[PDB]
RNA sequence: GCGGGAGUAACUAUGACUCUCUUAAGGUAGCCAAAUGCCUCGUCAUCUAAUUAGUGACGCGCAUGAAUGGAUUAACGAGAU
RNA sequence: GAGAAUUUGGACAAACUUGGUCAUUUAGAGGAACUAAAAGUCGUAACAAGGUUUCCGUAGGUGAACCUGCGGAAGGAUCA
RNA sequence: GAUCGAAGAUGAUCUGGUACCGUCGUAGUCUUAACCAUAAACUAUGCCGACUAGAUCGGGUGGUGUUUUUUUAAUGACCACUCGGUACCUUACGAGAAAUCAAAGUCGGUUCUGGGGGGAGUAUGGUCGCAAGGCUGAAACUUAAAGGAAUUGACGGAAG
RNA sequence: UAUCUGGUUGAUCCUGCCAGUAGUCAUAUGCUUGUCUCAAAGUUAAGCCAUGCAUGUCUAAGUAUAAGCAAUUUAUACAGUGAAACUGCGAAUGGCUCAUUAAAUCAGUUAUGUUUAUUUGAUAGACAUGGAUAACCGUGGUAUUCUAGAGCUAAUACAUGCUUAAAAUCUCGACCCUUUGGAAGAGAUGUAUUUAUUAGAUAAAAAAUCAAUGUCUUCGGACUCUUUGAUGAUUCAUAAUAACUUUUCGAAUCGCAUGGCCUUGUGCUGGCGAUGGUUCAUUCAAAUUUCUGCCCUAUCAACUUGAUGGUAGGAUAGUGGCCUACCAUGGUUUCAACGGGUACGGGGAAUAAGGGUUCGAUUCCGGAGAGGGAGCCUGAGAAACGGCUACCACAUCCAAGGAAGGCAGCAGGCGCGCAAAUUACCCAAUCCUAAUUCAGGGAGGUAGUGACAAUAAAUAACGAUACAGGGCCCAUUCGGGUCUUGUAAUUGGAAUGAGUACAAUGUAAAUACCUUAACGAGGAACAAUUGGAGGCAAGUCUGGUGCCAGCAGCCGCGGUAAUUCCAGCUCCAAUAGCGUAUAUUAAAGUUGUUGCAGUUAAAAAGCUCGUAGUUGACUUUGGGCCCGGUUGGCCGGUCCGAUUUUUUCGUGUACUGGAUUUCCAACGGGGCCUUUCCUUCUGGCUAACCUUGAGUCCUUGUGGCUCUUGGCGAACCAGGACUUUACUUUGAAAAAAUUAGAGUGUUCAAAGCAGGCGUAUUGCUCGAAUAUAGCAUGGAAUAAUAGAAUAGGACUUU
């Protein structure tokens, strides 16, 4: 048949399969800088993946700055940056780490507040 | 099937059977250009044998007398 | 025929660039530990019962450099691992 | 006359082993390049006619953005 | 190989001047044969056919009137048209984001081509070439815009 | 039938990409966590699997444990004319999975050369005999699997056809015959189940019909082939034609209930039910095959010898290269072969206005697979998940000699992962398997688990009274009306969901029981949270922190007065869900078929030329070919009956809507294809058009007038019928008016109407097939001759 070569739409993640997450071991917590408009040491972790095995840099968010996320962690790896664009202040990070959350639960939630959970 | 489509001789060497091309004209969907296929269909004629290449002939169904040549000719037209 | 001494970039670490002395005046395209290397079992990967060859580079160039020429690049041998 | 077992011969299907050839993936001496990122080095190339009008193609040469030969364009006003 | 000159060698200019400028000068520039085949190769507008007001150059015809002029061929002068090319100018309807166009308005038959910027006309293979190189031709990744039409004002070793 | 917003700027309008608003998912994660009905619940390793279970059933197939014989067990009124054992029938059904498969798979539509346990309809036959054999008993060899010698015994298991008292009648053929009959054999047994003709084709044995010998005869007639084949004929089947489609084949077996007469070697016969061997049907199911349509990649272009096909045998249930020998050299391909990569396919599911795009879960239909690789048997059906044998790798047992295994069946274990449920209950109901009773089913019918989703109740709402404040109508200004962010030990209460006791009800093997009313008690609409507040996107103020701590989908915010961080109070939106993540589609007219641009934004190839390919000015026509419908076949709703019902089920008919996209047929097209003329002295000779248009009649629909509404005249639309003037080649005419003659397709079968007759038959119409300027050539008429067919007559040693 005829049409010109189209590409159908490719999500920027090197993670693939149809899983909304993943589990990963990590490597190493790391503690990145940014890109010119904004200054502040912003919190990161080497989550490698077990089913496809794939190296990813990954923004930890918390209410902890040492918040437990460990070399050895069993962290679940979700979104952010699949849905929508990658970030702006520290690029490369298009994935965002989940709380309390995969077989293990290792990872630590927000602490220190007392408002609604998240 | 039924009715009586085209067939021009192709090989022409055995005693009783041939082969011959059908065409056709259909539509391809998203085109709505026309198009036109081959097709080797064996066919029986007689133990006489009457065809030359090039002839049309008129093609219907008849005996399985092989299990492909389920078609016979009986009326040659043109002579190549 | 084709240079020395001195000072200098966040931070381990380096000298872009700048000054000064000296002489007639101080080198490009491209390549390197050599039929040439004091220093050197240098430094790293792979191979090997050990394996420095096979083959993968490192940079720590005693002392690489375009016509008695760099460089593109197929065929052929009682010549070399 | 029959059944079991043994021997010889014919034909069929597929595996296993060895060698050659092609594709893909991983490890990898080694080699070349890019993108992002503060400060630097050297020149003022581009930007007003930036004080030699620029840019693109192509060829030669230079520490260096570059300079020069040749052709053309308006991406200099106006239909050069 | 006459006339001018990339590269190359001296003089000058400048903070520097591997340039502009001036003195010289090699390959080129010219020629035959063979090759590579590109240009901002241009109207930046594909080809072919029919509908819709207004120049100039070439052909053919007319001007019962006037002029040229002594082989009078004036081919002319100057005017009417009728056809093709149509430097083009100028403009109503109409269209468009607008400048503008006068079809780049608008229509068909057929063919080519586009799907954000950078990476890239690159990487790699195929193919061609004597060689410089041509033709075909991506992705990882990076980014949130690149770009067109039109305005105001400052400035000039711009003009009045 | 479709509504866009924000971000490129100093501002504006285009171009254009991105981000967001919506609907959806077997879902996953954070958080909160109160119920129910219905539905769904390994997407990753078709990876490896422990243990228990998923495959049985009849005693109604038999001897028949009496008469005679060991031991043990069960039942009774007494007899137990006893059973649980050994045999036979199913395990190919059903369930699970998508490894594989661009396929002769699968999907539309069909076609022929077969098979088919069981079921179902009909005829005749069903006789007469023989030998073994488990179970069982006494013993014996092994760790187990597996069994060895020996004795007794039944069958519908197995194997012969030996015997012939008695034995009718008919038909057919050999030997033998004075041809009259005789001896011997095989078949048949009242009534019933599509044809004719022709062409091509296989095999063992027997037979029909005949050729090729021969003989006897009162000469009338009658006999007669080791073997071989058919010029011809018969029989089964197919094709073609006269109307079509579907279905259809090869060697005995008896047991049981009841009973009168008769016979009996004491086992017949009659009646009735049921089974087995044959013969021919039928139903259901499976094979095999023709044609059309198929995904991407041409940075995959040459591929193909058992390859295309014929010839013969060989093989098969059958068509067949299914297979081999020999011969020819073809077949496939740019309309995409072949290769590589990827993938089960359809009914369908999601989204959309539709077009389309993306998918192929559950359900249902078809194919393919059972640790890996190989082969076979058994059987009607298997080259077989719970069958068998040899081999290999794994894990396991073992007396070390040797054995036993395969969860892509259910529940569960380990590993993989974002992640997905009990080692539950049961044969009641439906359905399948076995005369019925009744038994088996991890099929299935149910239960348990989880906000997984939809759905409803939904996140709570009433009659009455007291008091305080701000706004508006009216006001006689005194108050009155309407109306609710607070408040009160307010008062009267009413209300679900669930538990518990008692009554009442239906199915049960089990878990949890439903419904109404009275009385008492407890809890209470079974604790409300999540998200956002700068613009896009409803909604702001005050403190604290100070590029830190932090948030970020986009653009961005945080380094002292932060509506963006953080906490408060203060607001908005939805709610048992809320937010995030996955991914598809919409937004997107951004791959444009419907429905896109190219002077300057991205975009006309440097220019000519020309092949394949695509497209086509034009007159008159029917046929042929092709494309495109509209109508009928299946399913759903509506109609009808039962019923409380618009639940739901069943049947018949009509209407309407939707779907599989391929065949047949009718009816009007569009596109595609075809000539003045034509032997010659001479005369020039012979013949003609589709259709359009107009008129008339009938029928239908619309509008006007009129009727409570149902009638009437005219115009116009559409359909059907009727209708000639007309057209043309020629003659006679002084010319010419005019006139005279002829023509306007053919053939066949049936059905209707139409002259004269009972009919026949003719004409016309309806429907099909076939063809659409003549004089070289071909057909018919006419004549001759040769062959064949058909009919009639004269003859015949026919």
């Amino acid at each position: 048949n005829y049409k010109k070569r189209l590409l159908g739409t490719a999500f920027k993640s090197s993670p693939f399969g149809g899983s909304s997450h993943a589990k990963g071991i990590v490597l190493e917590k790391l503690g990145i800088e940014s890109k010119q408009p904004n200054s502040a040491i912003r919190k990161c972790v080497r989550v490698q993946l077990i089913k496809n095995g794939k190296k990813v840099t990954a923004f930890v968010p918390n209410d902890g700055c040492l918040n437990f996320v460990d070399e050895n962690d069993e962290v679940l790896l979700a979104g952010f940056g699949r849905k929508g664009k990658a970030k702006g202040d520290i690029p490369g990070v298009r994935f965002k780490v989940v709380k309390v959350s995969g077989v293990s639960l290792l990872a630590l939630w927000k602490e220190k507040k007392e408002k609604p959970r998240s | 099937r039924g009715k009586i489509l085209t067939g021009t001789v192709v090989s022409t060497k055995m005693h009783r059977t041939i082969v011959i091309r059908r065409a056709y004209l259909h539509y391809i969907p998203k085109y709505n250009r026309y198009e036109k296929r081959h097709k080797n269909v064996p066919v029986h004629v007689s133990p006489a044998f009457r065809v030359q290449v090039g002839d049309i002939v008129t093609v219907g169904q008849c005996r399985p007398i092989s299990k492909t040549v389920r078609f016979n000719v009986v009326k040659v037209s043109a002579a190549a």
